[PDB]
């Protein structure tokens, strides 16, 4: 160990291999690189279920699958070896492996005994492991079933795309293969995402719908006067078990009692089988939500009904949006200039009163009338200011939405308000409306040389503008001057997310390897090595 | 919600306890010889006046 | 963090009876050469060190010992 | 200059862009013919490269 | 007037006929592409796949127009050469300067074909500074889709040398694609039962005998698929259209049925149960519609 | 609009003041100001290296006859064949004992060498615009090239960027501890001076201990009270 | 929206953009003492 | 400053800073190596004398001065205590050739300082990794500064004699007066009465070139300090202003400049209309009073007015070259303006004009569209001219649902025509013994060799192939191709010595597939989720249907608001591209725009109107907001509203699925611990890293 006399760090040694985190044991034995692995880039796929993953054709050709030889699979071994199938060999008894190279083998050194085993190319409706990085929660490493697909990307169903934060603007993902016998089914029941439904703590599911698919169920709770044709359009392959009693004209509420085929009730929700609410929204169909429909059909019977749901109404969502189509145009964001004209005179109008008013209490200081305030109450009094007018503001964008909404009922950028995917009052301010304060720590930026911010503004400058307030909103386009302050909250953003994606880490580890050993016991009780940790594991000693 | 900037300061007058990852790190780590926050509370207002 | 009878913070292994390759796989760089000093003696049960050994975790299906009976195979006659 | 086709709706613009290039006609009377927005960018567009000469030989000991 | 020239014909249909045209159009007219390309000889500017590229897409049509129903049978093929240096005049290429040949496909005879002048009034490339010290030249040939290239034809190349034509070819062959690529020779649609064709009229030969071939053959060929349409009157096996008698449901699962349907009254998709009555499908009653409806399109035509 | 028309007139070249690429000009001329002027001032050398007696033996250095030559190739040849575009410097270099005598001066030759046949030193040359390199005035100029790139040994293309200086040109402060300051700054040669001289300064300030504003270096200058050292260099 | 079980409700945190997976690698005393 | 911290200039503010450029480095070097070798002159000879006697200057050390070594470890990337000044460059785009000569680094202030603004474009830093928050870039009207030695000299003779000329009478003052510094040496100390008239008169015979110099910098420190400060040396960033003189304009004084204006340059205006432009340092400017636009300045009152030194120039002159390929940045959110810059200096171009001659690597556009839609710089620079894209027709709208979460659909036949086509280009390199060349022995890797030992011209290579005959003696040992798809051989060269040298380069053209990445000028980047045929997709009356469909949820999300009046503008264009004299027109769309929707809107009006005299008022708002009946190909129905429906220029990424996919079954292991090696192009092996060990404990599969 030569740091014991010098300080360089960099010379090898015996102490190399526990150096810092580049240890010998972290590296390679809690971690090691594996053969029958894989990664690509990953995209969507209707055709694939929430139980499945589409294989490339370049992986299925290169990795290999174990048939072990006894007494149940010895003629197809045969078979397979007569077919020119198979791709290596394994002597158990001799710890020996062979590879069949085409044209090239040898026959008489292949005497198949029982706990022997053949490897072939991997076969659909296997089962890999397959995830996205960084695996930060039990859901981002899962087992599921191989279908075959086209292109050299890996395929998944947007269902699972939440549970692992993935989405499609080149993200990347990995696959593994085990095939020990006690692995395989541990897989088959373990790790199959049919099992993995319900959130460990909060409960709520972990797959559902997503993005327009959402505006889609909303829409669909609302159609009216529907004939029979049209029902069965809309329900595709899942229509043949539908049932007319004796009506002629269908509604929206009826495609949704139909899909939810259960009678039961929950306060609010349901009715005999049947939403009493008002409309359906975010709520009802996305992962992670406290009111969604597949819970409490899984709380009625059992994880089966509840994916065999989200799979249901996914299709019909998306045979909605075939059918009938969804889009947002720019006429649905400003069809005309009169509010925003109006809102930018108000602006202009209360801005100028605010500086007047500020005006005439510095010219009184400046004369002996009254006595100074404090810096910190003259900045809460201007603050206060300001923050009325950006409220004023809100409340002006509140009421166009209102007004637009009865003069416009199939406004599409109303309609994804409504239903509850990314659009809101503060979000059409800053539109249509103006900025406001920027902030950097909870305040203003400092002056800095001659009591200003930037040259453009006066010495000792009062003006609420030159510290970052910003009048313009996106449709009339800022200034440069209130870009500065813009880009300096972008910017600052940008770099505080590098230093807590750096710090968030080291404290998971930690928190991770402090946790590891805490287990419930066989009576129902949280013990860690001979502690005793809790009576009761959840308070009910039932599953979280 | 550290990578989303979830949580915004806010300039107060008062002493009072953060929220975020900083404040869930100094918990965990259990730091000595630091000043604590001390709340008093009461229906007496002579008391906390002193 | 209070299962002694005093806090102890996440950093550090004072009143747990954490094993030698756990607090290693930790990070401490000196445990082996102080256990070797004081001579310790230690069960392997933690992850960690059935990691280092090849051995079966006691987690999920590994929390229990499995056998087979051959009572009945040995009772069979061909 | 290249293509033969509109890539957008694939109708055959190498009668036009003869016009263009080689008579150097205005725009405006070259477009007089061509109806489709797709095609109309494509003609007004488009540009061929500058290269130079290729160095020979390709193979060179 | 122009060389060519942009023109509609509109006629006013059923729509559910006017969509089984349009679809039948879209999936039997196949006007194949010269995507069998070899270089052989390239000291331009630009580099093989460009000038492949760019030939795959000849719009051909306007010189094979003698040839059509053979080749959109195909019965026969064709082939392009181009072989052009750099000059003191009129230094760029043309589409005149290509050679365009005919290959029978029973005798694997290659007939060389007449060339329109207009031709000479279109750009494909033009050359750098003209250097008489260096050497700036292209040599290529591409044939159809379909041709299957052996020693059989390869014999018939006169024009060529045969052993840079192995050696090359030899060289690409592993690239070209195996399955056959085709284009459709104009836009056709029908929105709301308005079939409209979007076509281009030259100035070198009559446009509507060679619409009369095409819509001659596409009859022909949808009344023969016609003829040999079945549906399945078992059960339902969620992946061909059926009928089932037991709950009277039909099943509908292509486009022939649907348009089928829909043109006796249903309403249906792609992939949709319905409850239809099927005694009321009459297929010489469709038929004899088609035929009106292909008579009237013709009469459209006449009047440009 | 008027202000927009004169910033347009700044972006587009400008032929009468040698502007023919505005994005990359400032490069172009900083490099051309190194090979054609700064390299001779700084090679051009006429030094004492010992002295003896008493300022009447000393022994000289001297370097003259420095010349520059680009290579014979273009750029584009030097990809091709994988060679390096540079250029090529040489030099005379003497060594000489002087004497002072009352007569005059004396000079007695020691060593002397030369460099006009050999790769004495090997400079590597800016593409430029238009693949032109200021040393060789061509009158021939390749469309579509901006340049500002090198070719090393390896026939791989370099690129560079700008670099902060060190040095400031205002003092820096700094608050060693509660009540105890510090005002650091540097003081160097014109660039007509050769060799340059670097000379760095600290002034430390403490409220318990205003006997000790002292102004103070490194093994270049004493310690001393700033306003004693005022008085002493301007007598008031 | 509308409001049913609001003291049960999740609040969601993912965020929209996230960075591109990974590719492979592929004396004079002219400075200040700065102490 | 012990007093008042905050109003004195900080160690982070451009103030107090200077830059190096190219030269400087090698004058450096220079001044460094000369030293060292005499140096080791001077040894030698004292050791010389010491042992032997004569004073004898050994030979072989006045014949290495170490230029050389110095210049090439200079190229290497090493540079005092800095590792970055020069690297190797990426050939990712021609306009690199600019971005990347025109960065300024800061040693490790990564927050935003306010006296980088004006200076350097606000939006183009690093995003990610540990150079954030550490690089900027120039603004397209900033420049640094040169002098050459003699001019130095000059120039600071002509000051001093100024100096000491006309104000003889007032430079002793010493007690009270404001020190005078040249380059921060005292050389006067002036009447504190007469500060401002000195100034003044200064700056005047600045721009009269009575100093011989338009660059000169003054200064005047009036808050506490006192100070007049002047600045003439190299490394200093300056910009042009409009002067504004005794609360005057002075560009709105010149009549003769409005009319004269189109056949002057730049420098004939500072020569013959001086006093309109001034040269500004940034610590000049940091200490003036400017207002922000001509358009305010004209709204103030006189003794408003008269506060001011300075005007400035519009907000489009203040973002940098590669920000000048956006369009409209202040109409969008700060961060996506981040991520444009970013993406913008990796979209696909005419990169080389000499593609069929360097032996380098390289992606290649294959046929280039010049963009309409666009900003003066980008003309100027000649960006535009070398072409980043093509212009393609989009739709707004939801697919099936199988355009989610920026995945897009693409058309086959515009792919099969060409669309977006590209060409990658690669060099490979091999060093062979003379005997292993010339050794006479066919193995199966050797398909692809002619009978001289090379590979043949226009042959395809595969993923087990050698490019040269290398066999060691009956063993062979050559380098081997590990590509997932094959590459024409383009271009060999050989070069033979004791050892063979062997360079290849080789092309292969890449039609976009699955996976491929793409983008808009305002950051909607995506991947191809589906390749739709062209009868499956919807289309309007005329019969065109969307090469690109994008789901437009995401545009009103992110608000990127932009891109609407992009496509609106690109449309208008389409209508009329021409002047009124017949000439092809581009539309001027600036980053940091300044002109109102309402005026665009006006400008698409009339283009759609010359284009159609006879339109309805209905179809005419329709053409002028981009909006169309679609049909539903599968039934010939029309969807339920109008769909936004355009032509917009789209730029393909160097991102492509085939050089990220990776796969191993069985390979080699590292020799002391006997696990799967590393390296894709080795065949290494995934990690499985400790966190999914984590997670597989989780989920309790022991
Ligand atoms: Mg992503
Ligand atoms: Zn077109």
């Amino acid at each position: 160990d030569i740091k014991i006399i010098s300080n360089n760090t960099t010379s090898i040694n015996l102490s190399y291999i526990t150096s810092g985190k580049n240890n010998m044991i972290r590296s390679y034995i809690v971690a090691r690189r594996k053969d029958q692995t894989a990664r690509s880039v990953i995209g969507p796929s209707t055709s694939i279920t929430v139980n499945e993953v589409g294989m490339p054709a370049y992986i299925r050709n290169t990795l290999t699958e174990k048939i072990f030889v006894n007494a149940f699979t010895v003629d197809k071994v045969k078979q397979l070896l007569a077919s020119n199938q198979v791709k290596f060999y394994f002597n158990k008894r001799l710890n020996q492996l062979t590879r069949i190279r085409q044209g090239k083998f040898i026959k008489n050194k292949i005497h198949l005994l029982p706990g022997d085993w053949v490897e072939v190319a991997v076969q659909e409706y296997t089962s890999i492991i397959f995830g996205r990085q960084p695996s930060l929660h039990r859901y981002n490493v899962i087992a599921s079933s191989i279908r075959a697909t086209e292109g050299d990307t890996i395929k998944i169903s947007p269902g699972i795309a939440n549970s692992q934060n993935a989405d499609f603007d080149g993200d990347e993902e990995w696959m593994i293969l085990e095939q020990n016998p006690k692995a395989v089914i541990e897989q088959s029941i373990l790790m199959y995402p049919t099992t993995l439904l319900k959130h460990d703590i909060h409960g709520a599911p972990v797959y559902g719908s997503i993005q327009d698919e959402i505006v889609a169920a909303y829409s669909l709770f609302r159609i009216q006067d529907l004939c029979l044709d049209e029902v069965l359009n809309i329900l595709g392959k899942y229509g043949r078990e539908f049932d007319p009693k004796g009506k002629c004209k269908f509604s929206g509420k009826d495609i949704y009692t139909y899909l939810i085929g259960e009678k039961i009730n929950y306060p609010g929700l349901l009715k005999d089988g049947e939403i009493i609410a008002n409309d359906v929204d975010s709520n009802f169909v996305v992962a992670m939500r406290h009111l969604s429909l597949a819970g409490l059909l899984s709380d009625h019977k059992s994880n089966v009904e509840g994916i065999n749901f989200i799979i249901k109404s996914s299709y019909v969502f998306k045979r909605y949006l075939s059918i009938y189509g969804f889009g947002v145009t720019f006429k649905d964001l400003r069809p005309n200039s009169t509010f925003t004209n109006k809102l930018e005179a108000i602006n202009v109008e209360k801005i100028e009163l605010i500086k007047e008013a500020y005006a005439k209490y510095l010219n009184d200081v400046r004369d002996g009338k009254i006595v100074p305030l404090s810096k910190a109450l003259e900045a809460d009094y201007v603050e206060s200011m300001l923050s009325n007018l950006t409220n004023l503001n809100i409340r002006e964008i509140e009421e166009h939405m209102r007004q637009t909404l009865i003069d416009d009922p199939d406004n599409n950028l109303l309609k994804m308000a409504k239903a509850g995917y990314k659009v809101n009052p503060t979000e059409l301010m800053y539109i249509l409306g103006t900025y406001g304060q920027q902030r950097i720590d909870g305040e203003p930026a400092e002056t800095r040389v001659l009591g200003r911010v930037l040259p453009y503004y006066l010495p000792d400058s009062k003006d609420p503008e030159g510290r970052g307030y910003i009048l313009n909103s996106l449709t009339k386009g800022l200034t440069g001057s209130q870009y500065y302050f813009s880009m300096l909250v972008a910017r600052s953003q940008s770099t505080d997310i590098v230093c807590e994606t750096s710090r968030t880490g080291t404290l998971a580890r930690k928190i991770i390897k402090k946790m590891e050993d805490m287990v419930v016991d066989g009576y129902g009780q949280v013990v860690i090595g001979n502690t005793l940790i809790k009576y009761a594991a959840n308070y009910t000693k039932i599953l979280g | 919600q550290a990578l989303s900037s979830f949580h915004t300061t806010e300039k107060s007058g008062a002493v009072k306890q953060k929220l975020g990852f900083n404040e869930f790190n100094n918990l965990t780590n259990l730091s000595k010889n630091k000043t604590e926050i001390i709340t008093l509370v009461s229906d007496d207002i002579s008391k906390l006046q002193s | 963090l209070c299962a002694s009878y005093e806090p102890e913070s996440v950093n550090k292994f004072k009143f747990g009876a954490a094993s030698t390759l756990k607090r290693a796989t930790f990070g401490d760089n000196k445990a082996l050469l102080n256990a070797a000093l004081h001579k310790k003696s230690e069960p392997i049960n933690d992850n960690s060190s059935c990691h280092f050994f090849s051995k079966v975790p006691n987690i999920g299906t590994g929390y229990y010992k499995y056998f087979i009976d051959l009572g009945l195979l040995m009772r069979m006659e061909r | 200059v290249f293509q033969l086709v509109c890539s957008t709706c694939g109708k055959d613009i190498s009668h036009e862009r003869y016009k263009l290039i080689i008579r150097k006609k205005s725009l405006k009377d070259v477009l007089v013919s061509v109806k489709n927005e797709c095609c109309r960018l494509k003609l007004s567009t488009q540009i061929e490269p500058q290269r130079n000469l290729t160095v020979q030989p390709l193979l060179d000991i | 007037q122009h060389p060519r020239e942009e023109n509609s014909i509109v006629v006013e249909l059923e729509p559910s006929l006017a969509t089984f045209i349009k679809q039948g159009f879209n999936n039997l007219v196949k006007w194949p592409l010269l995507n069998i390309g070899i270089v052989l000889s390239n000291t331009s500017t630009a580099v093989n796949e460009e000038w492949l590229t760019a030939v795959e897409h000849i719009p051909t049509m306007k010189i094979f127009y003698k040839h059509i129903h053979k080749i959109l049978t195909r019965e026969m093929g064709f082939l392009v050469y181009l072989k052009r240096s750099q000059s003191e005049r009129d230094n760029y290429i043309t589409l005149y300067d290509f050679d365009y040949y005919i290959i029978d496909k029973d005798t694997n005879s290659v007939t060389m074909v007449d060339k329109p002048t207009e031709l000479k009034e279109t750009l494909l490339h033009v050359f750098q500074e003209y250097r008489l010290k260096s050497s700036q030249t292209i040599e290529l040939i591409a044939f159809s889709s379909g041709t299957v290239i052996n020693e059989d034809i390869v014999s018939k190349l006169t024009f060529l040398d045969v052993e840079v034509f192995n050696r090359e070819y030899n060289n690409v062959k592993t690239i070209i694609d195996p399955d056959f690529v085709f284009r459709s020779p104009f836009i056709v649609i029908s929105p709301m039962g308005k079939l409209t064709f979007f076509v281009e009229v030259y100035s070198w030969f009559d446009f509507k005998s060679c619409f009369k071939d095409i819509i001659d053959f596409l009859e022909g060929a949808l009344i023969a698929n016609i003829h040999n349409h079945m549906i399945k009157v078992g059960n339902c096996d969620e992946t061909v259209s059926s009928y089932n008698p037991e709950s009277g449901m039909l099943f509908v699962n292509d486009l022939m049925t649907m348009n089928i349907v829909n043109f006796f009254g249903c309403n249906s998709r792609l992939e949709s149960y319905h409850r239809f009555d099927m005694t009321k499908v009459d297929v010489e009653l469709f038929i004899k519609a088609l035929s009106d409806a292909c008579k009237k399109i013709l009469s459209a035509s006449n009047r440009l | 609009e008027m202000d927009q028309r004169l910033g347009y007139k700044f972006l587009v070249p400008d032929p009468k003041a040698g502007v023919f690429y505005r994005p990359l000009h400032f490069q172009y001329v900083s490099y051309s100001n190194f090979i054609l002027h700064r390299l001779h001032e700084i090679l051009t050398v006429k030094r004492p290296l010992l002295s003896f007696k008493n300022n009447t033996e000393r022994i000289m250095i001297e370097i003259s006859n420095v010349k520059v030559t680009p290579p014979d190739y273009s750029p584009i040849i030097a990809s091709i064949k994988g060679k390096s575009y540079d250029a090529l410097a040489t030099f005379t270099v003497n060594i000489f004992k002087e004497v002072m005598t009352k007569e005059g001066i004396s000079i007695t030759k020691i060593s002397s060498y030369e460099g006009k046949d050999s790769h004495l030193i090997k400079i590597p040359l800016l593409i430029g615009y238009g693949n032109k390199n200021p040393l060789d005035t061509a009158k021939y100029l390749v469309p579509n090239v901006i340049g500002g790139v090198f070719i090393n040994k390896q026939s791989v293309e370099k690129v560079g960027i700008n670099l902060v200086e060190k040095i400031t040109t205002w003092p820096k402060f700094r608050v060693v501890k509660p009540n105890s300051f510090t005002f650091s700054f540097s003081s160097v040669s014109p660039p007509n001076v050769l060799p340059t001289r670097y000379r760095h300064y600290k002034i430390s300030l403490d409220i318990s201990q205003l006997e000790a504003l002292n102004i103070s270096s490194t093994k270049t200058f004493i310690t001393v009270n700033i306003v004693l050292l005022s008085q002493y260099l301007s007598r008031v | 929206t509308q409001s049913i079980h609001e003291n049960k409700e999740i609040t969601e945190i993912l965020p929209d953009n996230n960075p591109s997976p990974p590719e492979s690698p592929e004396d004079r005393n002219d400075e200040p003492p700065e102490d | 400053c012990i007093f008042h911290t905050s109003r004195y200039p900080d160690r982070d503010s451009m103030v107090c800073h200077r830059i190096l450029t190219y030269g400087k480095y090698f004058e450096t070097l220079a001044h460094d190596e000369l030293e060292n070798y005499i140096g080791n002159i001077r040894n030698d000879i004292m050791n010389n004398h010491k042992n032997r006697g004569t004073y004898a200057v050994n030979i072989h050390v006045l014949t290495t001065p170490g230029l050389n070594h110095a210049f090439s470890s200079l190229l290497s990337g090493k540079f005092k205590k800095s590792d970055g000044s020069y690297r190797t460059h990426p050939h990712y785009s021609w306009m690199q050739n600019i971005s990347i000569p025109r960065s300024v680094g800061f040693y490790p202030v990564r927050k935003y300082h306010p006296s980088q603004y004006l200076y350097f474009c606000s939006s183009d830093v690093p995003e990610r990794g540990p150079q954030v928050g550490l690089v900027s870039q120039l603004s397209v009207l900033s420049s640094i500064t040169n002098i050459l030695t003699s001019e130095y000299l000059d120039l600071e003779k002509k000051i001093c004699e100024y100096i000491r000329s006309y104000y003889k009478d007032d430079i002793s003052y010493f007690e009270t007066g404001f020190p005078i510094t040249i380059e921060n040496a005292l050389v006067a100390s002036l009447n504190p009465n007469m500060i401002c008239d000195f100034v003044t008169d200064f700056r005047r015979r600045k721009r009269m070139g009575f100093f011989g110099n338009l660059e000169v910098g003054i200064t005047l420190v009036r808050d506490h300090m006192n100070e007049i400060r002047i600045n003439i040396g190299a490394g200093r960033l300056v910009r042009p202003f409009l002067v504004v003189d005794n609360g005057e304009l002075m560009m709105d004084v010149c009549p003769e400049l409005e009319s004269r204006l189109d056949d002057m340059t730049f420098s004939d205006i500072q020569k013959e209309f001086p006093h309109v432009i001034e040269m500004v340092d940034i610590e000049q400017f940091t200490f003036s009073n400017v207002c922000e636009s001509v358009q305010k300045f004209r709204m103030m009152s006189k003794d408003e007015r008269k506060q001011y030194d300075l005007c400035d120039f519009p907000a489009e002159f203040r973002d940098g070259y590669v920000a000048s390929s956006l369009v409209g940045i202040n109409h969008n959110s700060g961060p996506r303006a981040i991520l444009g810059c970013a993406q913008a200096k990796q979209a696909i171009s005419c990169l080389s004009s000499d593609i069929r001659n360097k032996i380098d690597n390289g992606i290649h556009l294959m046929y280039p569209e010049r963009p309409i839609v666009i900003s003066k710089a980008l003309e100027t620079s000649k960006i535009a001219a070398n072409c980043f894209g093509q212009h393609v027709t989009i739709a707004l709208m939801s697919y099936k649902g199988i355009n989610q979460e920026d995945g897009i659909i693409i058309k086959k036949q515009f792919i099969q025509r060409g669309g977006l086509d590209i060409v990658t280009a690669k060099k490979h390199q091999v060093e062979i013994p003379l005997e292993n060349f010339n050794n006479k022995e066919r193995s199966n890797a050797y398909s692809k060799l002619e009978s001289n030992g090379l590979v043949r011209l226009n042959a395809f290579l595969e993923s087990g192939d050698a490019m040269a005959r290398n066999i060691s003696s009956s063993f062979d040992v050559s380098e081997k191709y590990t590509d997932m798809y094959k590459s024409r051989v383009e271009r060999v060269q050989v070069e033979l010595t004791d050892k063979v040298k062997v360079r290849v380069l080789t092309m292969k053209e890449r039609r976009p597939i699955l996976g491929d990445k793409f983008t808009t000028r305002t950051s909607q980047k995506g991947t191809v989720a589906y390749v739709a045929d062209e009868t499956e997709l919807p289309y309007d009356e005329n019969g065109i249907t969307p090469d690109v469909i994008i789901n437009s949820t995401s545009i009103f999300s992110r608000k990127t608001i932009s891109m609407l009046i992009e496509v609106i503008l690109t449309a208008a264009y389409s209508a009329k591209p021409y002047n009124n004299k017949g000439e092809n027109r581009p539309v001027c769309f600036p980053s940091s725009n300044e002109t109102s929707i309402d005026t665009y809107m006006q400008f698409a009006k009339q283009c759609y109107e010359h284009s159609n005299p006879k339109l309805s008022d209905e179809e005419l708002s329709d053409k002028i907001f981009c909006e169309k009946i679609l049909y539903d190909p599968e039934t010939d129905k029309p969807y339920a509203s109008k769909v936004f429906f355009g032509p917009i220029y789209y730029l393909r990424l160097r991102h492509l699925t085939q050089d990220k996919a990776t796969v191993r079954c069985r390979g080699k292991k590292t020799k002391l611990i006997r696990q799967a090696n590393e390296g894709r192009k080795r065949g290494g092996g995934i990690k499985f890293g400790e966190m999914e060990r984590d997670c597989l404990i989780a989920h309790g599969a022991a």
